[PDB]
């Protein structure tokens, strides 16, 4: 049945489009900074990764998956090997990347080192960062070329969002142990 | 608490008050009392 | 009561730290790209913002807030003014920035233009991008300087996550109307 | 802190921690944000010591400004018994010393 | 300066004396610290640390 | 409400809140503060 | 009980009652603001304003020769695809305090221009207003003061008014000084 | 001068500044308007506008 429409036509295109899946996950920025601070901030000590680029753990080329993970192993002195994980979920037009890196108790680690005693230590906690793109609801008229344009539009909004999240002087508190947000005067 | 590796095997970390002497000494100490107060700066 | 600890000490620092709140939200990347494609992809037509940098709507300097919004107005030919919104939530060490931009039915808009008839059109839907940083759980030993270091660590993980999300050739589908992810061969 | 370096961080059976910085950064003071209460803090570390924060507190309100300094100390007997016995325990602070200054 | 520990030697109480007096000096310096171009003590309403 | 003549026929006049954006911008704008107050007139 | 005190010569004064009826303008001139509105072509941001009927506002509820402690001058604002809306000047004279308030409304320029460009016949009601208040506390005239002296006090308060308005608007037009105000900052100078 | 609209340009806020300052001038003129032969401000009891 064919119908002429007056006003807005809200027909959406079904979320049935395969998307490119990177063959590895580059984590160059975070691991170069971790090398910068010598893998230690305060009482948090971090492990050294095997690679700056993480290989796929449960992704096979040519096989569609809706959930995939890249992983490497952090090793360290007086430390038990702990994996660093990068998770990507693609479903119903929503794509979400999460990054989890664990840390250890520096006081326990350096107390063992200084005591020359056999113990080794496991992770105490982790830090996580999530990023999410809600790309569902493409209209009927949109063709493939236009969808590429929309791809790049969303990626630019991604960049804007990350910049707005990290925005601010490095003189001053902006992310960890956050209680509330306050804006300066003048 | 948390778990770590000791030479006996995997061992639970523990936090105890054993071996800490918090006894205090009474505030019974005479102190020097200046014979005059210098306000030179002000 | 003071206790000597053997092994890991998991005491976490209370999430009671004020964080810097930007006086405006820059959206330069996304709006320059929207100018690039002339505010139209497929059947999606977008509105022209009043500013590339969005002023605060419900944030007052010096007043702590846990939820804040920057907003501008998209206007357009044969279009009803629709606001573009940037939301920031800071609570319990978790900080989250979301960006929402609406679109309209290009077929309705250009049919009105071509028919020379009085109608005007309201938005049909929106695209949204979320970014989230889980900064809670700072250990006891960490001082303020170390917390700055952790701030920058998380921001670098943010950048890595956005790059991993947008990663891929522009020849090929990667975000919108996503069904599943597939990795190439060789 | 130069004097603490002088006495080698020990007096009686009080033992003190080495700071991170001689100059304490702000912990809860955003720049350009009016605050009637603010804290600078740096972390104290040491051999067989549990990391502990030394704190400088400033309260500015109603024409009265007040600065307080609090530094913690540990049981030297426990610390040195652990060191000599090569025990890997870390000691939490047993007490503190405080100095207040006030301007009306 | 209350609550010294039990093994605090009579000699070491002098060292503690000097430690407290140095904290005193640091406290007064932190109290009056700041440029004399700008308001810092009297009629105080709140504190505002500068951005740069 | 009242009735008038539209090209479809007699049509009822209507008053709606559709298409009015009353959102406001936060009062977060630093303003100039004079370095002295001139009372010359008085 | 012996008490201490700080003395100056004099006696607590005898104040005169606020029983002096005052002049009431037979119309309110708004020439400055409306010439400026003509300057910016009645638009700024997405605030759009209406064109008045008169630069000088007639009285709405002030009968001549009738004592009134509250009175209003009002003129109607019209515009293309604007619902007619009244701009109001309010004067309250009571108990030695005289207060003048001015309220002008504004509409959503986005709605108005979308209607105009789309050739839609809708008329828009005002979305908000801007207000300016001015107040003179002239009570407490001393008993010795006669009528001629009170004239002088009249002009004195007038000049304090002028100075207050100048101090309010004072500043470069390069920098922000009034709207959406949050806090004041004195320049480095 | 609170409650400016969302699309108010940074540049247009200056125009609004000047609009408010002109309303200020008009308000003071209306406040002191009147002949100096007759009472108009102090000890005010009520207003009486003249017939002619």
């Amino acid at each position: 049945s064919s119908r002429t429409t007056f006003g807005v036509n809200p027909d959406r295109q079904a979320n049935a489009r395969p998307v490119y899946l990177a063959p590895a996950a580059p984590m160059e920025n975070t691991y170069t900074y971790l090398g910068s601070i010598q893998f230690a901030a305060g009482r948090h000590i971090f492990g050294e990764p095997a690679s700056n680029v993480l290989p796929p753990q449960n992704i096979v080329p040519g096989v569609p998956t809706k959930h995939g993970e890249y992983v490497t192993t952090n090793t360290g002195d007086r430390l038990m090997a702990s994996s660093t994980t990068v998770t990507r979920d693609v479903s119903n037009g929503r794509t979400k990347v999460s990054i989890d890196i664990p840390y250890y108790d520096r006081n326990a680690v350096e107390t063992l080192k200084a005591s020359a005693i056999p113990g080794a230590v496991a992770p105490v906690g982790s830090f996580k960062v999530n990023v999410e793109v809600l790309g569902g609801g493409v209209l009927t008229g949109t063709d493939a070329n236009a969808q590429f344009a929309l791809d790049e539009l969303l990626s630019n909004m991604l960049m804007d969002a990350a910049r707005i999240a990290q925005d601010g002087p490095k003189n001053t508190a902006r992310l960890v142990a956050a209680s509330h947000g306050v804006m300066p005067q003048a | 608490g948390q778990l770590y590796m000791g030479q006996q095997g995997p061992v639970q970390s523990s936090r105890t008050t054993f071996g800490v002497n918090p006894d205090r000494q009474a505030n019974a100490r005479p102190v020097y009392l200046a014979p005059a107060a210098p306000m030179e700066n002000t």
